[PDB]
């Protein structure tokens, strides 16, 4: 039966191809050609803080526009003033080995993990003065890729054990585990709703889990090698990808298949992060030849490069109001475009 | 032994083609909306005065 | 007058192929390139190189003059001093850098556990506290004598001298030829016999480069010390100085192409800022 | 009217992190590699995610970090080791792996300039084995005579011609677990890597 | 619990000196700024001396300058010295923390009586109120109290009769961590109100206002709730 059910398994493959396939009557291009395009949009470096003496390997916005957390291989974490270019907090590490960083939403806790398998949450509100660990979980076998927060309370995480958790700062149990990927699972987004996220994992695929009920809805396999970062539309109907294949895809939910491809025939090196504006028009992708090329997403067209880094880009970020965008890299260097 | 292992893929499979969908013209039409309906308020495809920029 | 206009030849040659790689390797190595141990000797260096090649025009509007100053007694009593500080800045910022190199050779623990930004910029004022020191004696002593008005010097005098050959010549000499001699003498055994010839080569160019850009200086003070001067064959040590102080001069521009850009990366990022 | 306290704080803050890397720019780091049940844990012990481990000899810092315990692909953490100063290789000679595994190693994009030190331990067992058994079972072509140095000869060599950058050399030393004269080698090949990077980083190299 | 003991008062007669100490504990007393604030039997209170984090910066009020000492183990000292008959009243020990949203004199001391042998003005001196009503105070000041980045600072304190102040509304709209949610404040540049809603038994008191632009520290004249 088992030669049978894998028969089965490929004929239920083969209807959901044609099934997708079947509703794919037009192109994005070809609607989207009647419309002006935005044109050469070049960015100046206002600001340049320059802290940290190792590669830097994340990087996260607070909720005001206003604070910037920093994660570098170095053993701290800073919180940047972006206003001022002051410091506010410098937090030592246990484990050097850091790989991931985040900012709760009501700025009162921060979020590390890495190569030790365990995720860290830090109080920074407390009475007595200086920062405390408040809580440590430990439940995954492999490292740790990626944690963002939900509220105060709950936390997600992906790990390089082909396993997704739910936690609970409270008490520091898994609370549900999402399973079914291949390989090591290094990106996470999670939705404007924080109802539903996604992961890209190193089996050239993506899926679409729910947090609710701890299942999966939807795969997409549309590329060619590891997938290293996504990231949502502003309205949460849409996500982008960017691959080691040097090319960048974009993703609709409703649609169950890709709608345009980011790629030019120049373009060798593979896309470490990505990122969305605004308003939804640009699209910012970070490269490993040193560069920030700034597309226009619904013509699949370049519209300026950011040059000013010396070695490979490793996190970008723009603000909640769209105001300004940050860049990390491998030389120990943030800069604030405008 | 392998049985319940392809029972669960079949079933994870049974379970993901049990979706609608969408006309892809549609999604599309929604997308440009989006982006053209706050198109006025980005501040970066329109560069906003020095006069209000916090980082001059 | 050949020897004047040879001499002005060759000052103008030298700013002319001076200025434009020292301000690129000023640019470079302070603005773009991390601040590291090795660097600050390069920067330093730089400095002073380019401290130097701003004296040029001055050179060339004193030989203009023909033994005149119509100007007042501060000018006199000041620009000579800062030249000479200058050169003197120079010169032990190279004994320094040869120290350095034998120092990292010889001693891998000490080097690995006590040696950072700090000591490199101590050393460094210690150097140009010590040029300012030897460059006292020309502010203090420099005057002008009125036929005319000419600009001119009046035991003291071979004091200064003496001291200033000793110092200027055969100490740094002798520090690096011992430095680069014992580098050399390392290098004989295990992974290094494959890079000894290249090491012997460079050692060998920049001491040559040296020696023969400063000698002609000191030999030409110590003849006229032992030359009276109105005796024959002094004349044409009181019209050849000019081309001495001018080969002299030429290791402002000579120095930046044997030392900054002999390392990979500098000269990647010269050609990547071009 | 206050900020100017909060200027305080940064530079007080940006001033402690200058003196902390400071301090810890010092240290020597070495990786440790190899296959399962290698011998590792004996050089370890002579003197959950990573395991660290810090001894002092003659004024010097060692580190030796473990990744046996990473069962993932290679290539998704092996740069964060990229400023390694040395990289020591164990191979069990009473026992074709540790070829593919010094092979892959070698020859990657990061490791373009790293030295190697390569321990070949239990030597006694070997020698017995050879007593007992003959060496043309794990290299059906090695031809010649079945004797004990001329067979470790050929195991040297046959792990020696594995590197073609010039630029890098391989340290090879044999041991019989039964001494503790590893720190020395581990030592002496520490002091000329460090010799060849300082001599390189200066322009006469 | 965070505490903050001080001890060293007494009768001194005039021409005298006196030592103070300030004994902290439960915190982390070496990344905190010190004050000193003094209150007259018969008065409201009045700025002493500020010791900045680390001992970078020293100020001192207009009346003591030359004459007093401050200097900071874990406890802070005062060195006073030529004692006149105008120095009789209990000290207290503030803390107070400087960051982009920290909340400065958050825990004040418990005092030590020691006997010897910008003009921010609050209209108002005394109100009559019952429980279960509303009741508003209001001080003026004579210089605008916004800066160039928008902020103003107004500070609203409480002292309950026998008890040490307490920080009510920090930079004139932020309510502090522990206050409950009936007090609010509102005011714009110059003038400046309190508001307290469902009054009760348990905020009955003196309440002062205080401005922190310019560091010539100046409090209010004092309303009291009876
Ligand atoms: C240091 C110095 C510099 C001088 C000239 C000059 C510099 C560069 C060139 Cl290419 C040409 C002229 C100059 C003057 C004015 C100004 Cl604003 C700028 C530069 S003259 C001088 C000095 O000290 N001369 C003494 C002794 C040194 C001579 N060598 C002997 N005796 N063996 C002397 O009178 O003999």
């Amino acid at each position: 039966e088992l030669d049978q059910l894998r028969q089965e398994a490929e004929q239920l493959k083969n209807q959901i191809r044609d099934a997708r396939k079947a509703c794919a009557d037009a192109t994005l291009s070809q609607i989207t050609n009647n419309i002006d395009p935005v044109g050469r949009i070049q960015m100046r470096t206002r600001r340049t803080l320059r802290g940290h003496l190792a590669k830097i390997y994340a990087m996260h916005w607070g909720t005001d526009s206003r604070l910037l957390v920093s994660a570098s291989q170095d053993g701290k974490l800073i919180i940047w003033d972006s206003y001022t270019t002051n410091k506010v907090h410098a937090i030592p590490l246990r484990s050097s080995w850091v790989m991931t960083c985040a900012y709760a939403p009501s700025g009162n806790y921060v979020a590390c993990g890495g190569l030790d398998n365990i995720c860290s949450i830090y109080n920074l509100k407390t009475r007595e003065g200086n920062v405390r660990v408040s809580r440590e979980l430990a439940g995954h076998t492999g490292y740790l890729s990626c944690c963002r927060f939900l509220d105060d309370n709950q936390i997600v995480t992906s790990s390089g054990d082909t396993t997704c958790a739910l936690w609970d700062i409270e008490t520091g149990q898994q609370t549900t585990t999402f399973t079914g990927h291949t390989g090591d699972v290094m990106s996470l987004s999670l939705a404007p709703d924080t109802r539903l996220f996604v992961s890209g994992a190193c089996d050239a695929s993506a899926k679409l889990w729910d947090v609710r009920e701890g299942m999966c809805r939807q795969t997409f396999t549309g590329h060619e090698s590891d997938i290293n970062a996504i990231c949502f539309f502003p309205n949460g109907n849409a996500f982008a990808t960017g691959s080691d294949d040097a090319t960048c895809r974009l993703f609709d939910l409703r649609a169950d298949q890709e709608l345009m491809t980011y790629s030019h025939d120049n373009i060798i090196c593979g896309i470490t992060s990505v990122s969305f504006s605004k308003s939804g028009r640009l699209l910012l992708a970070g490269y490993d030849d040193f560069n920030c090329n700034v597309w226009d997403a619904l013509k699949a067209d370049r519209a300026g490069v950011l040059a000013g880094h010396d070695n490979r880009v490793s996190c970008l970020g723009v603000t909640d109001d769209g105001m300004a965008v940050a860049t990390g890299s491998w030389d120990s260097f943030l800069k604030i475009w405008n | 032994a392998s049985i319940a292992q392809a029972r669960k893929l079949v079933e994870q499979l049974k379970m993901e083609a049990n979706i609608d969908r969408i006309k892809v013209s549609k999604a599309a039409a929604d997308l440009m909306a989006y982006c053209e309906a706050h198109a006025k308020e980005d501040p970066l495809l329109t560069p906003v005065p020095a006069s209000e920029n916090p980082f001059r | 007058e050949p020897p004047v206009i040879l001499s002005m030849v060759i000052l103008s040659l030298t700013f002319l192929l001076g200025l434009p790689g020292n301000g690129l390797v000023l640019w470079v190595a302070g603005l773009k390139m991390q601040r590291t141990v090795n660097t600050i000797w390069f920067l330093h260096l730089t400095l002073a190189d380019l401290l130097c090649c701003l004296s040029l025009p001055f050179s060339l509007a004193h030989l203009a003059l023909q033994g005149q100053w119509p100007y007042g007694r501060f000018l006199c009593k000041l620009i000579p001093s800062i030249i000479v500080l200058n050169m003197f800045a120079s010169v032990f910022l190279l004994t320094a850098i040869s120290l350095d190199r034998c120092l990292v050779v010889f001693k891998p623990i000490w080097c690995q556990n006590h040696r950072n930004v700090g000591m490199a910029c101590s050393i460094c004022g210690c150097i140009w506290v010590v040029a300012f020191v030897m460059c006292i004696p020309v502010f203090v002593y420099r005057e002008i004598f009125t036929n005319h008005n000419r600009c001119g010097y009046k035991t003291p005098l071979v004091a200064i001298t003496i001291t200033r050959l000793v110092v200027g010549f055969l100490l740094p000499s002798v520090i690096m030829i011992a430095c680069y001699s014992f580098i050399v003498f390392r290098m004989q055994r295990g992974r290094f016999a494959k890079s000894q010839s290249k090491t012997f080569r460079v050692a060998v160019v920049v001491v040559a480069v040296f020696l023969v850009c400063w000698t002609p200086y000191h030999i030409f003070g110590v003849l006229s010390l032992l030359t009276d001067p109105e005796t024959p064959l002094g004349k044409t040590l009181m019209s050849w100085d000019h081309v001495c102080i001018a080969l002299a001069s030429a290791n402002s521009c000579f120095n930046p192409f044997l030392y900054a850009l002999l390392g990979k990366d500098f000269r990647k990022k010269a050609r990547q800022s071009i | 009217a206050e900020e100017r306290a909060a200027l305080e704080r940064s530079k007080a803050i940006e001033k402690n992190l200058k003196e902390d890397g400071i301090s810890a720019a010092k240290d020597v780091k070495l990786l440790l590699l190899g296959a399962d049940n290698s011998g590792k844990s004996t050089i370890v012990k002579q003197m959950t995610g990573i395991v660290e481990t810090h001894f002092t000899f003659k004024n010097l810092h060692f580190r030796l970090f473990d990744v046996g315990g990473q069962r993932s692909e290679r290539k998704k953490w092996i740069h964060c080791f990229e400023d390694v100063t040395a990289i020591i290789f164990c191979v069990d000679l009473s026992d074709h792996e540790s070829l593919m595994l010094f092979d892959s190693i070698c020859n990657n994009k990061f490791f373009i300039d790293t030295s190697i030190i390569l321990f070949l331990n239990k030597k006694d067992l070997f020698g017995e084995k050879i007593k007992k058994s003959p060496l043309t079972i794990c290299f059906p072509e090695y031809t010649g005579p079945n004797t004990y140095e001329d067979a470790a000869a050929y195991i040297q060599a046959q792990f020696e011609s594995k590197n073609r950058s010039p630029n890098k050399e391989i340290y090879c030393h044999m041991t019989c677990a039964t001494d503790t004269n590893n720190a020395q080698v581990i030592f002496d090949a520490v002091t000329d890597i460090i010799i060849a990077n300082n001599l390189r980083g200066c322009g006469l190299y | 619990d965070v505490q903050l003991v001080e001890s060293g008062g007494g009768l001194v007669q005039p021409g005298g000196s006196r030592k103070l100490s300030c004994s902290a504990s439960g915190f982390a007393f070496s990344s905190f700024g010190m004050h000193w604030v003094r209150q007259a039997p018969e008065k409201g209170l009045e700025w002493v001396a500020y010791i900045s984090s680390g001992s970078g910066t020293i100020y001192y009020a207009d009346t003591v300058k030359g004459r007093f000492t401050i200097s900071r183990k874990n406890t802070l000292f005062l060195q006073m010295t030529s004692l006149r008959s105008e120095d009789t009243a209990m000290y207290y020990c503030v803390r107070s923390i400087y960051y982009y949203g920290s909340s400065p004199f958050d825990f004040w001391g418990q005092g030590t009586t020691l006997t010897v042998s910008i003009v921010m003005t609050q209209a108002t001196s005394s109100v009559p109120v019952t429980p279960g009503e509303s009741v508003s105070i209001s001080c003026r000041s004579s210089k605008s109290l916004l800066h160039s980045n928008g902020n103003t600072y107004l500070y609203w304190f409480l002292q309950r009769p026998g008890q040490s102040p307490q920080l009510l509304i920090y930079r004139m709209s932020n309510l502090a961590s522990g206050v409950p949610d009936r007090f609010s404040g509102s005011g714009s540049g110059t003038a400046f109100t309190l508001t307290i809603s469902r009054l009760e038994a348990e905020d009955v008191g003196v309440y002062y206002c205080m401005q922190h632009l310019e560091y010539p520290l100046t409090f209010g004249a004092g309303t009291k709730l009876e």
